[PDB]
Protein backbone atom coordinates (compact mmCIF):
# COMPACT_ATOMS: atom_id res chain seq x y z
CA UNK A 1 0.00 0.00 0.00
CA UNK A 2 2.95 2.19 -0.38
CA UNK A 3 3.59 1.07 -4.03
CA UNK A 4 -0.04 1.84 -4.82
CA UNK A 5 0.81 5.43 -3.72
CA UNK A 6 3.86 5.95 -5.71
CA UNK A 7 1.98 4.34 -8.60
CA UNK A 8 -0.39 6.99 -8.17
CA UNK A 9 2.65 9.75 -8.70
CA UNK A 10 4.67 8.00 -11.30
CA UNK A 11 1.14 7.49 -13.54
CA UNK A 12 0.61 11.50 -13.12
CA UNK A 13 4.41 12.14 -14.58
CA UNK A 14 3.72 9.53 -17.02
CA UNK A 15 0.51 11.52 -18.10
CA UNK A 16 2.29 14.84 -17.80
CA UNK A 17 4.79 13.19 -20.41
CA UNK A 18 2.09 12.14 -22.49
CA UNK A 19 0.28 15.53 -22.62
CA UNK A 20 3.57 17.49 -23.74
CA UNK A 21 4.34 14.81 -26.84
CA UNK A 22 0.43 14.74 -27.95
CA UNK A 23 0.49 18.40 -28.52
CA UNK A 24 3.56 18.02 -30.19
CA UNK A 25 1.50 16.37 -33.04
CA UNK A 26 -1.32 18.19 -32.55
CA UNK A 27 0.73 21.02 -33.78
CA UNK A 28 1.67 19.48 -37.00
CA UNK A 29 -1.30 18.07 -37.61
CA UNK A 30 -2.82 21.25 -37.69
CA UNK A 31 0.13 22.90 -39.29
CA UNK A 32 -0.46 20.14 -42.23
CA UNK A 33 -4.45 20.93 -42.30
CA UNK A 34 -3.45 24.49 -43.32
CA UNK A 35 -0.70 23.92 -45.96
CA UNK A 36 -3.57 21.94 -47.14
CA UNK A 37 -6.41 24.64 -47.30
CA UNK A 38 -3.68 26.62 -48.66
CA UNK A 39 -3.01 24.40 -51.52
CA UNK A 40 -6.64 23.43 -52.69
CA UNK A 41 -7.31 27.11 -53.09
CA UNK A 42 -8.41 29.01 -49.70
CA UNK A 43 -7.06 31.99 -48.40
CA UNK A 44 -5.89 31.01 -44.93
CA UNK A 45 -2.44 32.08 -44.03
CA UNK A 46 -0.06 29.33 -43.39
CA UNK A 47 2.96 31.47 -41.26
CA UNK A 48 2.99 29.51 -37.46
CA UNK A 49 2.04 32.70 -36.04
CA UNK A 50 -1.74 32.41 -37.14
CA UNK A 51 -2.74 28.66 -36.67
CA UNK A 52 -5.74 27.99 -34.13
CA UNK A 53 -4.76 26.95 -30.71
CA UNK A 54 -6.99 25.61 -28.29
CA UNK A 55 -5.00 24.06 -25.34
CA UNK A 56 -4.46 21.24 -27.05
CA UNK A 57 -1.72 22.64 -29.22
CA UNK A 58 -0.64 25.29 -27.14
CA UNK A 59 0.84 28.44 -28.82
CA UNK A 60 3.04 27.42 -31.65
CA UNK A 61 6.87 27.71 -31.57
CA UNK A 62 8.93 28.53 -34.67
CA UNK A 63 10.83 25.25 -34.50
CA UNK A 64 7.24 23.41 -34.80
CA UNK A 65 7.16 24.37 -38.52
CA UNK A 66 10.89 23.67 -39.35
CA UNK A 67 10.19 20.22 -38.06
CA UNK A 68 7.02 20.02 -40.14
CA UNK A 69 8.94 21.05 -42.73
CA UNK A 70 11.53 18.23 -42.78
CA UNK A 71 8.68 15.55 -42.43
CA UNK A 72 6.75 16.50 -45.12
CA UNK A 73 10.04 16.49 -47.57
CA UNK A 74 10.34 13.14 -45.97
CA UNK A 75 7.52 12.15 -46.54
CA UNK A 76 6.78 12.57 -50.01
CA UNK A 77 10.98 11.01 -50.58
CA UNK A 78 9.50 8.21 -49.52
CA UNK A 79 6.84 7.50 -52.51
CA UNK B 1 -29.48 31.33 -43.12
CA UNK B 2 -28.59 34.34 -44.71
CA UNK B 3 -28.33 35.30 -48.24
CA UNK B 4 -24.99 34.08 -49.61
CA UNK B 5 -24.55 37.49 -51.18
CA UNK B 6 -25.06 39.17 -47.87
CA UNK B 7 -21.99 37.09 -46.59
CA UNK B 8 -20.00 39.74 -47.84
CA UNK B 9 -21.48 42.47 -46.75
CA UNK B 10 -20.52 41.57 -43.11
CA UNK B 11 -16.84 39.76 -43.58
CA UNK B 12 -16.13 42.98 -45.50
CA UNK B 13 -17.22 45.19 -43.10
CA UNK B 14 -15.17 43.19 -40.50
CA UNK B 15 -12.18 43.34 -43.16
CA UNK B 16 -12.71 47.05 -43.02
CA UNK B 17 -12.90 47.33 -39.40
CA UNK B 18 -9.59 46.09 -38.39
CA UNK B 19 -6.26 46.72 -37.73
CA UNK B 20 -3.39 46.62 -39.66
CA UNK B 21 -1.81 43.56 -38.83
CA UNK B 22 -4.92 41.51 -37.35
CA UNK B 23 -5.57 38.15 -38.20
CA UNK B 24 -8.81 39.51 -40.67
CA UNK B 25 -5.99 41.92 -42.81
CA UNK B 26 -4.15 39.10 -42.78
CA UNK B 27 -5.63 35.65 -44.03
CA UNK B 28 -6.74 38.47 -47.27
CA UNK B 29 -3.35 39.70 -47.15
CA UNK B 30 -2.21 36.23 -48.46
CA UNK B 31 -4.61 36.49 -51.62
CA UNK B 32 -3.12 40.02 -52.09
CA UNK B 33 0.54 38.64 -51.91
CA UNK B 34 -0.50 35.65 -54.33
CA UNK B 35 -1.67 37.82 -57.20
CA UNK B 36 1.23 40.07 -56.87
CA UNK B 37 3.50 37.35 -57.29
CA UNK B 38 1.77 35.88 -60.03
CA UNK B 39 1.49 39.64 -62.08
CA UNK B 40 5.19 39.84 -61.75
CA UNK B 41 5.57 36.48 -62.89
CA UNK B 42 3.53 37.43 -66.18
CA UNK B 43 5.46 40.28 -66.56
CA UNK B 44 9.02 38.59 -66.57
CA UNK B 45 7.84 34.91 -68.46
CA UNK B 46 5.16 36.77 -70.71
CA UNK B 47 2.86 34.67 -70.72
CA UNK B 48 -0.32 34.98 -68.34
CA UNK B 49 -1.28 31.43 -66.37
CA UNK B 50 -4.19 29.98 -67.69
CA UNK B 51 -4.45 29.66 -64.01
CA UNK B 52 -4.78 32.94 -61.69
CA UNK B 53 -6.84 31.97 -58.81
CA UNK B 54 -5.30 34.49 -56.71
CA UNK B 55 -6.03 37.61 -59.27
CA UNK B 56 -9.68 36.57 -60.02
CA UNK B 57 -10.71 36.17 -56.50
CA UNK B 58 -9.43 40.14 -55.76
CA UNK B 59 -11.45 40.84 -58.74
CA UNK B 60 -14.23 39.49 -57.70
CA UNK B 61 -13.77 41.07 -53.69
CA UNK B 62 -13.07 44.33 -55.60
CA UNK B 63 -16.35 44.34 -57.68
CA UNK B 64 -18.12 43.77 -55.14
CA UNK B 65 -16.57 46.78 -52.96
CA UNK B 66 -14.11 49.09 -54.57
CA UNK B 67 -14.23 51.78 -52.10
CA UNK B 68 -12.91 48.73 -49.90
CA UNK B 69 -10.23 47.35 -52.28
CA UNK B 70 -8.75 50.48 -53.55
CA UNK B 71 -8.54 51.75 -49.82
CA UNK B 72 -6.34 48.80 -48.35
CA UNK B 73 -4.13 47.75 -51.55
CA UNK B 74 -3.32 50.69 -53.55
CA UNK B 75 -1.88 48.69 -56.01
CA UNK B 76 -4.23 45.80 -57.20
CA UNK B 77 -7.24 48.53 -57.24
CA UNK B 78 -4.85 50.39 -60.00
Amino acid sequence: EQVQNQMNAWTKAQAKALDDSMKSMNKLDVIDKQFQKRINGEWVSTDFKDMPVNENTGEFKHSDMVNYANKKLAEIDSM
Amino acid sequence: DIPDGAKDAMKLKYLQADSKDGAFRTAIGTMVTDAGQEWSAAVINGKLPERTPAMDALRRIRNADPQLIAALYPDQAE
